[PDB]
């Protein structure tokens, strides 16, 4: 697969096969050393974001580079195959193990193997299939906000409705105009008061509920497996949807299939291929991570007690109110009666490979495929809808092609010069292609839900444009790779490539990058053989790689259309170019050291790396004075030193009965190096992070300092700034100027995991942790659930009742009527360990099939994100990087599976 | 093997070779002016002033600048590929504006210079297009004078600031990063694009679509009286505010059929294309106003005060489309300038509350005219167009005397982002706190305090610069103490 | 879009 | 599956797909055109063509002299078919040619937005009896209801 | 299915028209097919008919 | 006129398979390329790219599975005014254009 | 008013049913069959004119 | 369409 002197980690299928989320990556959070895997979102459809050794680009991508079998796959790709069709997945570390890869190799390498045939005269057909649900992991935040009656005092005496009031006049008032406004629809104006209690001061409404429900994930699979003399071929036909927990419906749904086979044709040739594809229905919540009144997990907390979504029966009504609207609002369910949308993704992907060995020695492989997604979406505005703004209907059709194709060719010489020295000799060439496309159009002005094709929308002013999008990147590569062998225990590998890429100008589009790698067998050399000792194994590498995961396009000076009139064609400036732009490179150097124990009953390594950036791709934020956001810019440099370490041993193992355990640990610490134009650093307006030379991206506010206890005022420490002895300053005159570098870190420093296991007679139990320490995040949520001067319409928390007041001093919430500022008080640490996985399996006996059809079966009762442990006062201190915004929250699931055997 | 790709849709930059391709680059820069010079653009210092109160609808997006939310209005708003708002959308679509008009005009000179025009018509039309990119480059710089440089009344500012202009970028230059231009520096480029305007543009207009000398005359009366240059306002205001006839209306709805159609309005000097398809937006700001199928339903964030509906005689047209009672049925006032454009629905049957850019109407050169008149001695003129304009409009006032110059440029016009800058000209400062809000909304439009006082010549009636610009440019120096 | 102000994702974009 | 002597079940599924673009143009500056404005379509087809057949066959020799087969089958056959397209117009530039592009106004136009539906539902039986190994009868019965009708 | 589809007439407005017939006892067109055939080989295989 | 609106068309195609099995287990691949251009001025042609994997395999006594795989990309374009009665066009024009 | 851009004819018309010049002729010419060459003599000349 | 006459098709429409 690589070198013997590289960073390589491998996951074995267990850890991959049968997880209850589509997004194959989550199963590696904590997994390997290094390699720091984080979801943002619950919705089914996110992606795990990957990062290996840090974050290599302030502006370019650090996702590692995603390889099946030897083809280039995004994870949106990966996404449409099933995962019980993998055999393993290999994490490529250091610059040694990425040689044979580029576009980006400095993030690392994901490799991915697919099951192969295995050469039995009886073939392996093995079902399986698992039913579960999935549910909000945490409802803590619910636990101190405002009941009903709490809200409504508090707003009533902080003035929010008028000065002169009381507690029932509002009660009144709200009650009078809702009322109203549902006495205007002839689908409301007999349901109030009989069906429709929308508003309700003696009872709180469940928001939760409102807006979140218990979701079922079910999936099902049948594998093909065998193979006869030189022949193989693994078959595999599966089906998945997991349902969004949100009541904004999320789904990913995947009807999938895959057949691998090869064949020794005769003595010179083997020839292969493999095939897989996929149905694949794909649904997004879309309005999680903004701040939208009575939307997601913001409007959980925020929405007033006292504000009713349900009918007398306790489903959702259609419609709910809040005082002083002139439309009443749609509940999730009904509003997506009235938005449907849905997905359907074709998915094929055919590859192949001849393996021609014309000489002893002599590997010649080349290898040719293509990846293909047609995507039609649906999505519709349905007519007459009396709590829609218009009667008319809406509907937008939308196809997207995605066509990218690989070559890659190689010739490998294995000899050896005697036999005690042994040379491979290994060249190549890659050419990857991407072609994208999507065109779009609308049609509105239906008048009925039964005359909806978009030919059949009003003309003239409803009239719309269509939607079209188009891009093209292209990789040209020539690559090479040497690997010498001394005795039995030095081994020295060196390599050298070029790569070239569409993203680039022609004169600087070009680049080289090389590595050297040593192994070094002490214990095969200079142990002999041992008591304890089983293993030792010194690991080194220096060489380059390229990160070129920018936009396709970034260079060009470029002009677009912007029309003025209807007559007449305009155009207008679209881009401010950079022609030198180019190639980000990285240097990494490692030191590693393996060890195996008793006899490899403990397995252990540890790595040391340096890995540098240079000519870095920052997307660089341009004043606004240019009239352009930002350009791309060789400019920067930045460092990251770390440590992973990762130990494996079987703790207790009888004749009948075994316990093992694995553990993982990085340690990075990043370091900008050097920003752009000599500038020292550079805060990322409205973020609270800043980019400064010398430390990490870090997080970047005032020093929030408690109250004044006499005033109830807000006080800042004044940074850089003393007293007496009685010393940090403050002042409650918040400006920016206070504002200063905090020393947490935006990326965590820390990322590691644990996985516990134990087996006794057919049952086994086994339990996977991963954690994340040194995470912090804005909870930018506690902007409004705990602000005392603005969005006094909102639910707060309960703390607001004890805000200050000249007859309540001894207290540390500020006085009412003062915003809040995006400072120390919310930044929260985000560190978090979290119980992945948790599955009791029982391996039915042999004993049973004693029967010559079911060879066995299993069962199995498993949670997913069972535990988290957390001090972060949000819903999920893993939904967010830098700031926490109405989180779509993982989730924790439940599921009960079987399999059979045959 | 070819490994060049670019983006299909787009051309590269390339210097003008043609009269064609002159005019599309002319017609790409109206474009933008369109989505600049915008009334969405204006609303941010239309509720800085006096005449608003936050209603409980509001979702804290205009508190900060109806309630002086100093800490947020500090780096309040976006631009970015998602959007463009607030004080840095305004801040950013000037200077976007500036950079594309230095662009255009440049290169249509270094057009003319080469001689790639093929006749004597091209060449006398491209001077005139050159001309044209002169008064926007003006109207780019000083509209970004007008919220980044302080007046001459600021009292305390941060040390220098207080006759620096803005950073004043004359060349299409992308990577440019560069110290604020003084005061002095900013307006004599400023006046000096728009007289050698003057001198080329023709005396009639040509198109209301299109910079005219018109507009040009209109946009320097307007800068003079910012500047408190009363005679020289008076002088440009005469030149133009004949030209344009007021709206002759007999009633308010009559009134609200001319004043709120783009196309007959003939009071409109200059303004940007619109169709329902084209260059028509939504601007509900102010009126928080919905469609709700044949009918439009109000729920606004913001509403005037008492004294902002007693300013307007009962009779007066603009008491019904400029402020209408619709707030709760029928039991208040909100502003309603900005409510429709009828001729831009995509259906007639369905109100979809689309408006189009107005860039200057003839009513404000008469107000303009009264009040430089006034200032200096000459009231012949001041009491012709004060009572003209006020008469018009349903409610000629009684007496022409500055105070009801006040009152009625501020009637006339309310929602346009005008009477912040005439707090500061007339020296009057905030009395947010002692207004009384409107009686019959009581419950829905209640009162909230200022976070922080704005007495006369406090510095934050002048906006800081985007904090993106602070932080990328070591030598810009900020406006705030 | 209540947004009384919400910080844009600095490092999560 | 052949479960027992004889007896064989086949289970057979299968779909094909057509994913379709096309893409068509009126090039801009045709000075033999009759106008300068050019114009631009584009579509996008799918066919999806499901079909599952399920067949049990029973064959068994009960003399020497008599074979009889029997097969009892059942098949669903079902077709959804689509087109959609779109098209723009009053380019001026070769190089400016997507359709999001276009003037609007009066030189917008309709999508183009096509679909097709049909199923098949079938129960089917085939017999065949051999008396010596000269005189043989085969005998069919089946049941066919389409979506083509009410 | 006897149908009405869209036909609008002004752009503010929806318009129905008269799309199809109709026939509401549609169905199968029914064949017969009596067959009466003979094979044979001659010289061997040689042959076929 | 006959030169005018018909020219001489190229039609190429190439073609590998592989085929073979042992113990109840069998296989049949292909890949191949097809364009036949047309020969109406008038441009059309049918471009094929095929790709088709068979595979059929005896798993145990009791059971046999297979697959019959097959794909392609294909590029059809048709002359569109054959058939019909233009001034110029088609064999028709090829008589009737005055000479 | 039909074209697509103001420019460029694409020579569109509509549909129109009745227009009162039809309507003069027909007066006209019933006139003059039954004797009111008055109201001929009028509308004829008006048409004309 | 310069035709003066064309049948249609039918048998092979
Ligand atoms: C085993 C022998 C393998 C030898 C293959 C060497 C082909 C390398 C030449 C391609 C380099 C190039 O010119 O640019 C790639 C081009 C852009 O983009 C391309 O079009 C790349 C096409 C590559 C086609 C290679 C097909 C080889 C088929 C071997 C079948 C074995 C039986
Ligand atoms: C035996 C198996 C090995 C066969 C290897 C064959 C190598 C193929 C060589 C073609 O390789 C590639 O040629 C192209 C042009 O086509 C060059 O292309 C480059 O120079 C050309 C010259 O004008 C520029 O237009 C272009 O922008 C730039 O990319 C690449 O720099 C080179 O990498
Ligand atoms: C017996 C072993 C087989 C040996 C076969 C090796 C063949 C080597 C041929 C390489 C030359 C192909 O040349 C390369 O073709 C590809 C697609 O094929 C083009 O690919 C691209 O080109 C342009 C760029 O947008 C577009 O028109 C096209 O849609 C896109 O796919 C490359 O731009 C061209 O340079
Ligand atoms: C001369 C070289 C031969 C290369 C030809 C390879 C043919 C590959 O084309 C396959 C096209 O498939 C696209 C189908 O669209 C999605 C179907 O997915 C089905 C999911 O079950
Ligand atoms: C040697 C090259 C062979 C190329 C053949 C490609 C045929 C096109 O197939 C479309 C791709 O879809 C792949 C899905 O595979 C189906 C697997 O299910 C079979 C289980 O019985």
């Amino acid at each position: 697969l690589s070198t013997v002197s590289g960073s390589v980690a491998k996951v074995s299928s267990e850890k991959l096969a049968e997880k209850p989320v589509a997004n194959i990556m989550d199963a590696l959070q904590g997994q390997v050393a290094g390699m720091q895997v984080m979801t943002t979102s619950g919705d089914p459809t996110a992606v795990a974001s990957v990062e290996i050794h840090g974050t290599g680009s302030l502006g370019a991508s650090s996702a590692p580079l995603y390889i099946v079998d030897g083809m280039q796959t995004s994870l949106d790709v990966v996404a449409t195959m099933n995962p019980n069709d993998f055999e393993s997945m290999s994490v490529l570390k250091d610059a040694s193990a990425t040689s044979i890869y580029g576009a980006r190799a400095a993030n690392g390498v994901v490799f991915i193997q697919t099951k192969k045939g295995k050469m039995s005269e009886r073939g392996r057909i093995t079902f399986n299939a698992s039913y579960g649900i999935s549910q909000i992991l945490n409802t803590k935040p619910l636990d101190n906000m405002m009941t009903g009656d709490e809200l409504l005092d508090f707003q009533v005496k902080a003035g929010f409705w008028g000065n002169n009031q009381t507690v029932q006049k509002v009660k009144d008032m709200i009650l009078a105009g809702a009322e109203d406004l549902y006495g205007n629809y002839d689908s409301l104006k007999d349901e109030y008061g009989k069906t429709l209690f929308p508003v309700d001061f003696n009872h709180d409404a469940d928001w939760l509920k409102a807006l979140f429900k218990t979701a079922p994930t079910s999936q099902g699979d049948i594998s093909f497996s065998g193979g006869s003399q030189g022949t193989s071929y693994y078959a595999s036909i599966g089906y998945f949807d997991q349902e969004g927990m949100a009541r904004e419906p999320a789904n990913f749904k995947r009807y999938s299939g895959r057949l691998n086979f090869e064949s020794r044709i005769n003595e010179w040739l083997k020839v292969g291929a493999n095939l897989s594809g996929a149905i694949a229905n794909r649904r997004s919540a879309d309005y999680f991570g903004k701040y939208y009144m009575g939307s997601g997990t913001f409007g959980v907390l925020t929405m007033p007690r006292y504000y009713n979504p349900f009918d007398v029966n306790g489903d959702l009504a259609d419609v709910y109110y809040m005082y002083g609207a002139t439309r009443p609002s749609m509940t999730e369910p009904y509003f997506a009666k009235m938005r449907p949308f849905s997905s359907e993704s074709h998915q094929a992907n055919v590859n192949g490979f001849a393996q021609i060995t014309p000489i002893k020695g002599l590997t010649l492989k080349a290898q040719a495929g293509v990846d293909i997604t047609n995507t039609r979406t649906s999505s519709k505005r349905m007519p007459n809808n009396p709590y829609d703004s218009t009667p008319l209907g809406e509907r937008r059709e939308r196809a997207y092609r995605d066509v990218s194709k690989s070559f890659t060719n190689t010739a490998e010489y294995k000899f050896s010069i005697d036999e005690k020295h042994d040379l491979t000799a290994l060249m190549g060439h890659e050419y990857i292609e991407y072609e994208g496309d999507v065109i779009g159009a609308s049609s509105k002005g239906f008048e009925s839900d039964k005359l909806m094709l978009l030919s059949q929308g009003k003309t003239g002013n409803s009239l719309s444009l269509p939607e079209h999008r188009v891009a093209e990147y292209a990789y040209l590569s020539f690559f090479s790779r040497f690997n010498y062998g001394f005795d039995k225990w030095m081994y020295i590998d060196f390599s050298v490539r070029n790569d070239q890429s569409s993203r680039f100008g022609s004169n600087n589009r070009s680049a080289w990058f090389y590595s050297v790698g040593g192994m070094f067998d002490i214990y095969n050399k200079f142990i002999q053989e041992s008591n304890w000792l089983s293993d030792l194994r010194l690991k080194m590498s220096y060489g380059t790689t390229g990160n070129s995961e920018i936009g396709n396009y970034n260079h060009q000076a470029l002009v677009t259309v912007n029309n003025y009139t209807e007559d007449a064609m305009g155009l207008s400036i679209s881009t401010a170019g950079n022609p030198d732009l180019s190639w980000e490179k990285q240097s990494q150097f490692n030191f590693g050291l393996a060890a195996g124990a008793f006899n490899n009953r403990l397995s252990a390594e540890v790595d040391f790396y340096v890995r540098t950036t240079n000519d870095m791709l920052i997307d660089v934020p341009m004043p606004y004075i240019s009239g352009f956001f930002s350009q791309y810019q060789n400019v920067g440099s930045m460092k990251n030193t770390g440590v992973d370490l990762s130990l494996k041993g079987t703790i207790y193992q009888n004749k009948d009965w075994n316990v093992y355990a694995s553990a993982n640990f990085n340690y990075n610490r990043q370091e900008i190096t050097k920003l752009f134009f000599g500038l020292n650093k550079y805060m990322l307006p409205n973020t609270g992070t800043i980019w400064e030379i010398g430390y990490p991206n870090s997080f970047y506010m005032a020093e929030y300092a408690g109250i004044d206890k006499k005033t109830g005022k807000q006080l800042w420490y004044v940074p850089g700034q003393v007293d007496a002895d009685g010393n940090k300053v403050t002042t409650s005159q918040y400006s920016a100027d206070l504002e200063t570098r905090i020393d947490k870190s935006v990326t965590p420093p820390i990322t590691g995991g644990f996985s516990l296991g134990a087996s006794w007679k057919g049952l086994s139990l086994d339990a996977d942790f991963a954690y994340i320490v040194g995470k912090w995040m804005i909870n930018n949520d506690r902007y409004f659930t705990e602000n005392g001067g603005g969005l006094m319409q909102l639910n707060k928390d309960k703390m607001l009742l004890n805000a200050w007041t000249e007859d309540n001093k001894e207290t540390d919430v500020p006085k009412l009527g003062q915003s809040p500022q995006f400072d120390t008080h919310l930044l929260e640490n985000a560190s978090f360990l979290r119980l992945k996985n948790l599955k009791l399996t029982y391996v039915l006996p042999n004993s049973l099939f004693a029967q010559n059809v079911i060879g066995g079966a299993r069962v199995y009762l498993m949670a997913r994100n069972l535990l988290t442990v957390t001090k972060y006062k949000g819903f999920d201190p893993e939904a967010g990087g830098n700031v926490g915004k109405n989180q779509y929250p993982n989730s924790k699931q439940y599921v009960a599976g079987i399999q059979l055997s045959f | 093997c070819e490994l060049d790709r670019d983006p299909e849709g787009k051309d590269f930059q390339q210097p003008y070779t043609s009269f064609v391709q002159t005019k599309q680059n002319r017609d790409g820069l109206y474009a933008l002016l369109r989505n600049t010079e915008n009334p969405r653009m204006h609303f941010y210092q239309e509720l800085q002033s006096d005449m608003y109160c936050t209603t409980i609808t509001d979702g804290n997006s205009l508190a900060p600048f109806v309630n002086w939310d100093l800490g947020i209005l500090n780096d309040h708003g976006r631009a970015d590929e998602d959007e463009v708002s607030g004080i840095a959308g305004y801040y950013f679509v000037y200077n976007r504006l500036n950079q594309q008009a230095n662009a255009f005009v440049n290169n249509t000179e270094a057009a003319l210079q080469n001689q790639v025009y093929k006749n004597s018509t091209e060449i006398a039309n491209a001077k005139s297009f050159l001309a044209e990119g002169k008064v926007l480059q003006a109207l780019a710089i000083w509209r970004l004078m007008d919220r980044f440089s302080f007046h001459e009344s600021v009292t305390e500012v941060n040390s220098g600031a207080k006759d620096l202009g803005v950073i004043l970028l004359k060349e299409y230059n992308p990577g440019y990063i560069g110290p604020r231009a003084t005061k002095a520096q900013c307006y004599d480029y400023i006046l000096s694009r728009l007289s050698e305007a003057i001198e080329v543009l023709p005396e009639n207009r040509e198109s209301v679509l299109y910079v005219s000398r018109d507009y040009a005359y209109a946009l320097r009366a307007r800068i003079y009286l910012a500047l408190g240059e009363y005679g020289k306002a008076a002088a440009d205001a005469k030149m133009v505010v004949d030209k344009y006839p007021l709206i002759g209306a007999a009633d308010a709805s009559e009134f609200e059929n001319i004043y709120r159609s783009d196309a007959n309005n003939p009071e409109i000097i200059f303004r940007g294309f619109a169709s329902a398809t084209l260059g028509s937006f939504t601007a509900t700001t102010l009126n928080g106003a919905a469609p709700a199928g044949k009918d439009i339903k109000y729920n606004p964030s913001a509403v005037p005060f008492q004294w902002v509906v007693d300013l307007y005689e009962n009779e007066d047209f603009r008491k019904s489309v400029y402020i209408a009672k619709v707030v709760k049925k029928d039991k208040g006032y909100l502003v309603n300038k900005f409510l429709e454009d009828k001729a831009y629905r995509d259906v007639q049957d369905k109100p979809n509350l689309k408006v189009g850019a107005r860039y200057f109407s003839v009513a404000e050169v008469y107000l303009i005219l009264v009040e430089s008149a006034l200032q200096t001695g000459d009231t012949p003129t001041a009491e012709k167009y004060l009572k003209a304009l006020s008469k018009a409009r349903g409610a000629e006032v009684s007496v022409v005397n500055m105070e009801a110059l006040q009152a009625e440029r501020t009637r006339e016009l309310i929602g346009e982002g005008s009477r912040l800058r005439d707090m500061v000209r007339w020296s009057i400062p905030n009395n947010h706190d002692a207004f009384e809000t409107q009686p019959g909304l009581e419950g829905f439009a209640n009162t909230t305090p200022l976070k922080a006082q704005a007495p006369v010549g406090f510095y934050a009636y002048t906006w800081e610069f985007p904090q993106r610009d602070r932080q990328t440019n070591p030598q810009l120096i900020k406006n705030w103490p | 879009q209540t947004a009384g102000a919400n910080s844009q994702r600095g490092s999560a974009g």
